[PDB]
């Protein structure tokens, strides 16, 4: 029952957990319940040390840190027998060397959708893509939407989300571009024609779903995520270098954590902008935000102080 | 130095602000028995004036101008 | 000298927040504590505000 | 009275200014202590060898708390609520509740270990004579999550030594 | 009331002060805002100090409109100055602080009795 | 395959044996810092040298009292250490602020500003259990960096 | 009553009986009322109006020199209905004494700097500016010690809650260090310690 108010060492009632919740998404959620008050439980796989950068996130005794592997079943057993919403963003890029990448979107997310249906959780979540169709695309596009058809028979209601292509602060999206000091920008592939897709700053994500923490009445029903205004043109690979005027990794260094000669490449440019009809946002809202405002502070480089920035986009068209 | 040179300047500068005036450009207008706004923005129109066309107004002028007649006529006897 | 007599009902703004307007204090004489007949904690007029929600940590 | 330091004037004359013009020139002083005085390294170091040999102390000394008991126990703590209202820093939390037989004891008695000051206003306070600052600095532990102390980790922290504490007080407790 | 006044005699020299240094902040927001290495939109910083010069608007007498100022005429030395870390300004702008609802049906299902 | 987890034998061996530990004098603390580097109880020598600039350090040492207006400095200075760092705060007032926990210009507790790890509780901490606190720092590297890459 | 009691003694109380008895005397436009402390201390009750005139008058003459000036400080008492007060404490050197000068004010109404009697009240009026909110006009300069760039309460008066309106954390969510309404740990327990039978008879307040 939520006491007081909202500000820290409050209670407001839900506890939650959040698997994943290290690298980029993860981290930044949490942090909008280290605020107004809850029961964080955070697992995490590996990583004693690099879960510290968190802590100064709930007030004292809020978040509490447990240890799990995933495949099995119990260590998703111990911890939410005792939860209220159980939200899940598990899941990433390029195939493990270890773990084949076939059913991560689909034996884990269901092995997380094992007991917690059974043990009485509620208002269960998973994350979608607004890009991924099960028609033949992508690769690792593909598999995602296997979770949206094969996971969605359990649970019954999950309200389970549908975003676009994110820009964080941390992000790996819109960095992999500015990284891109090359032989040269090389758009996808060198056409400057389906560009872009709906980049919503993450903000606006990590508000919706503790907008639907307790919404209510969201359960079973999905939803999808607005951009802003409006498509994109190609001046968004120009407009990176408009304004940029040009965990648990190892001691020394990895082996292989590369670009991805592989869907990498092809997953940017998929775009299928999508179905409308889904809600999507302003009915969990009120949340939309621009890119022109949002994208300097994001990119900082070697001049760190001159912008004069007057260059602007349309929409473009297709709009 | 030209009265073309003061008038010119003066009388799109009051159209450029979003706020009140629609079109008075007629160069009398007299600011709240006339138009009307807050005393703290007829202070705001003084000042872009005189980054523009070089100026000051140090003094109780800006209080007593009321009218882009008076503004035009300081600044004429002011620069020639 | 700039003695300049004027009558405008002394008040101050700003330095608190919100906490102007949306209290109501109180003045009241304190009434002696009955375990005991000391009839010295009286004769001061103090003033104690509103009480608002204790919740548990 | 007085006294007057760096009041004085150069004789001036050359038997003396000699004197000083043998010292700028030929530097015979200014080697004079730390040609010298500084070696002077002959002398025995002075080391306690730390984590074997240890320094001295007094039976006065303060630290790590204790909850005594009498022979066969009864955790001699009364719940009479006072080591917490001397307290400066107001680290004491008591909440006392009577025990089954309707001698009254304690539940919770929680120190915090970061406020409290180290007075010696708790050792001082209490009539039945309970609550003592131990002699051991053992402490340190890695999460804030800990010091905070409650009832049933101090009384074994105060029966691990009653050995150190129980002959400190009879030598100290003659003087006050 | 009979005590001396600060600077200003009565609501006019006071109300031509308000108007000034209003464009000291005016004409200096921006050298700030490349100066700390702070992005935002310039705009935004010229908002707030609007923002902030109409939220006094009460007020009945000199010798308060006197003391604001002196309060005012202060931040000027500091901003204008670098005696602030980019984080004595930018706490004006709250970013991190999650949104109070103030309407009513929003309260009752969060806190007591506010 | 075993390579990996022997190697851990030294690069989880030479990060805890030589540490280059900034301090912060603020208040009482810092005294009882200083004859932790006299000679009774000698730090240095011990295998961690003492004070160097900002850039060069790992373990960051927080003494003393925290206001309003030291917060925006530390904050900063935290970060600009590299990676291998932690944060060791000592004394009852970074631990939820000695007293002054009730004042107004004190921040309560130094854990809120950064990720602190270990703890050290009391006005002065007796220059004793502040080394029995490292001897938990150089005991705090059980730490594997073995299986990240090397599990998952 | 001897072996525990102060021993007192006279002839101090007798000459700042007298040496107090004529600053009445000479400076009548401002000096509105003057006492001896029962340990030999002198409290010269001013009018705001004088501050820099009697100092000044206090600050030279043959029979009372007056050069060193102690401690400023400050009081601030609610149903005053003039809240503050000062205190100056000056130190005369040749004489051996000790007389202090108590001077009453308000938040609005402004008092004059002391800053050209003496270079020592430089700071000390830097201070108060910050605490309390008194105004020191023509004052060389003024601004902000021992404060942070925040406060904008003035704490040591009143009515400041001990505990100040903002606590302070860290967060990671972008790099700065901000700034959050104060949640506590603890309630800061409220004893109530003030006992009842009134045990001083001679500072009985009037009988109403
Ligand atoms: N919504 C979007 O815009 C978007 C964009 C790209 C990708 N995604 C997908 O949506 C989620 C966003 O992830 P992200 O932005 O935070 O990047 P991320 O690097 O994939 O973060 C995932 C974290 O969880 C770990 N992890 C990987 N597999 C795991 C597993 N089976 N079980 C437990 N932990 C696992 C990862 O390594 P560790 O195991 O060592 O912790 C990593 O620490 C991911 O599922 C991602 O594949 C979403
Ligand atoms: S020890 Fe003395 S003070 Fe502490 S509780 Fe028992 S009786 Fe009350
Ligand atoms: S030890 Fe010092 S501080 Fe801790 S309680 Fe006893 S007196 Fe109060
Ligand atoms: S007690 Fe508080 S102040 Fe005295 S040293 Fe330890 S921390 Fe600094």
């Amino acid at each position: 029952i939520p006491h007081g108010k909202g500000g820290r060492s409050s209670v407001s009632g839900i506890v939650a957990t959040v698997f994943g919740a290290t690298g980029f998404l993860g981290r930044y959620v949490v942090n909008h319940l280290g605020r107004m008050g809850s029961q964080v439980i955070v697992p995490h796989r590996c990583e004693p040390y690099d879960t510290m950068h968190l802590r100064p996130m709930g007030d004292l005794g809020q978040i509490i840190f447990m240890d799990w592997n995933g495949r099995d079943k119990d260590s998703i057993r111990r911890a939410v027998e005792h939860s209220s919403v159980v939200i899940n963003l598990v899941g990433r890029e390029w195939e493990t060397q270890n773990f084949d990448f076939e059913d991560v979107f689909v034996k884990i997310p269901q092995a997380i959708a094992q007991v917690s249906k059974e043990a009485g959780v509620e208002k269960f979540i998973h994350i979608s893509h607004l890009n991924a169709d099960i028609k033949s695309s992508s690769k690792y596009l593909r598999s995602k939407a296997v979770g949206e058809k094969e996971v969605r028979e359990t649970f019954p209601e999950a309200t389970i989300i549908k975003p676009a292509e994110i820009f964080g602060r941390e992000d790996r999206f819109l960095n992999y571009f500015a990284n891109i000091r090359w032989f040269g920008g090389v758009p996808l592939i060198s056409l400057g024609k389906k560009t872009v897709k709906q980049p919503v700053y993450i903000v606006d994500v990590t508000k919706g779903i503790i907008n639907a923490i307790k919404d209510p009445d969201a359960r079973g029903k999905t939803f999808a995520f607005v951009g802003p205004s409006r498509y994109l043109l190609f001046d968004l690979v120009q407009y990176v270098f408009a304004v940029a005027h040009r965990i648990g990794r190892l001691f020394e260094i990895s082996p292989f954590e590369p670009w991805t000669t592989r869907d990498k490449v092809e997953r940017i440019h998929t775009t299928d902008k999508i179905l409308p009809h889904l809600p999507g946002l302003e009915d969990l809202g009120v949340e939309a935000t621009p890119l022109e405002l949002k994208a300097i502070e994001v990119l900082r480089r070697h001049r760190t102080y001159r912008w004069l920035s007057s260059e602007i986009e349309d929409v473009q068209p297709a709009k | 130095l030209t009265l073309e040179g003061i008038k010119d300047r003066v009388l799109y500068v009051l159209k450029l602000y979003d706020k009140i005036d629609p079109e008075k450009l007629s160069v009398n207008s007299h600011f709240m028995k006339d138009l009307g706004l807050d005393s703290l923005d007829q202070v705001e129109i003084i000042m872009a004036m005189e980054d523009e066309f070089g100026f000051e107004i140090p003094d109780i002028d800006a209080e007593k101008l009321m009218c882009p007649q008076e503004i035009v006529d300081y600044i004429a006897d002011k620069k020639d | 000298i700039t003695v300049d007599e004027k009558l405008d009902i002394t008040t101050i703004t700003g330095v608190p927040e919100e906490h102007i307007k949306t209290r109501k204090a109180r003045i009241f004489v304190p009434a002696r504590n009955n375990m005991q007949s000391g009839v010295n904690n009286t004769k001061k007029w103090k003033m104690e505000f509103d009480t608002r929600e204790r919740w548990e940590n | 009275t007085y006294k007057y330091v760096n009041l004085r004037e150069p004789s001036m004359d050359m038997k003396s200014v000699t004197d000083r013009a043998a010292q700028t020139l030929l530097w015979t002083e200014l080697i004079r202590g730390l040609g010298m005085t500084l070696s002077y390294l002959f002398r025995e170091p002075a080391t306690i060898n730390y984590p074997f040999e240890k320094g001295p102390l007094s039976p006065r000394f303060r630290g790590e708390h204790a909850l005594r008991r009498y022979p066969s126990g009864e955790e001699r703590c009364i719940a009479c609520k006072l080591c917490e209202a001397v307290c400066p820093a107001q680290a004491i939390t008591i909440e006392a509740e009577p025990r089954a037989d309707g001698s009254r004891r304690t539940t919770r008695y929680d120190i915090d270990m970061t406020k409290c000051i180290y007075c010696g206003f708790c050792q001082e306070a209490c009539p039945v004579d309970a609550i003592v600052e131990g002699p051991n600095f053992e402490f340190s532990t890695e999460t804030h999550e800990e010091l905070l102390y409650n009832k049933e980790k101090l009384l074994n922290n105060g029966d691990k030594w009653e050995a150190e504490i129980a002959a400190n007080i009879q030598a100290d407790y003659l003087y006050r | 009331t009979s005590v001396k006044p600060i600077f200003s005699r009565d609501m006019n020299e006071a109300k031509r002060r308000v108007r000034e240094l209003y464009r000291a902040w005016y004409r200096e927001v921006p050298n700030t805002v490349h100066l700390f290495q702070l992005d935002i939109s310039v705009k935004q910083g010229r908002d707030k100090v609007r923002e902030m010069f109409k939220k006094n608007a009460h007020i009945t007498d000199p010798r308060v409109v006197d003391l604001l100022v002196i309060k005012g005429k202060m931040e000027l030395e500091e901003t204008i100055k670098v005696w602030k870390q980019r984080t004595h300004v930018m706490r004006f702008f709250h970013e991190t602080e999650a949104p109070r609802p103030k309407d009513f049906l929003s309260k009752f299902y969060v806190g007591h009795d506010p | 395959e075993y390579v990996v987890a022997k190697l851990d034998d030294l690069i989880n061996w030479a990060r805890r044996s030589s540490l280059w530990p900034m301090t912060f004098g603020l208040a009482c603390c810092a005294v009882e810092m200083m004859h932790m580097a006299a000679p009774r109880y000698d730090m240095d020598r011990f295998g961690v040298v003492f004070r160097a600039s900002p850039r060069q350090s790992d373990v960051m040492i927080v003494a003393g009292t925290l206001t309003n207006k030291m917060a925006p400095a530390l904050r900063k200075v935290y970060d600009q250490m590299p990676e291998p760092r932690y944060v060791v705060s000592m004394g009852s007032c970074a631990n939820g602020g000695g007293y002054y926990h009730y004042s107004y210009s004190v921040v309560r507790g130094c854990d809120r500003i950064v990720p602190v790890d270990i703890y050290v509780p009391g006005c002065p901490p007796t220059a004793e259990a502040l080394l029995y606190g490292i001897l938990q720092l150089q005991k705090k590297i059980k730490r594997e960096k073995r299986l990240r890459i090397w599990y998952r | 009553t001897r072996p525990t009691v102060r021993p007192r003694n006279d002839v101090a109380h007798k000459q700042l009986s007298a040496f107090g008895e004529y600053v009445a005397e000479i400076l009548p436009k401002y000096v509105q009322q003057v006492q001896v402390s029962c340990f030999n201390e002198l409290e010269i009750c001013i009018h705001p109006d004088g501050v820099i005139p009697v100092l000044t008058f206090l600050r030279d003459h043959s029979n009372a020199q007056f050069k060193s000036l102690a401690d400023l400080t400050a009081v601030d008492i609610p149903t005053r209905q003039n809240r503050f007060e000062i205190v100056y404490n000056l130190l005369s050197l040749r004489f051996n004494s000790r007389i202090r000068v108590k001077t009453y004010t308000d938040e609005l109404t402004p008092i004059e700097s002391s800053v050209p009697v003496y270079k020592a009240a430089n700071w000390y009026e830097r201070e108060i500016w910050d605490m309390f909110g008194v105004f020191f006009a023509n004052h060389p300069d003024l601004r902000r010690i021992l404060t942070d760039y925040g406060f904008e309460g003035h704490p040591f008066r009143k009515d400041f809650p001990l505990s100040g309106y903002v606590e302070l954390r860290y967060d990671d969510e972008v790099k700065r260090v901000v700034a959050e309404p104060v949640e506590l740990a603890q309630e800061f327990r409220k004893f109530d310690l003030n006992s009842p039978w009134e045990a001083f008879p001679a500072y009985r307040q009037p009988p109403e």
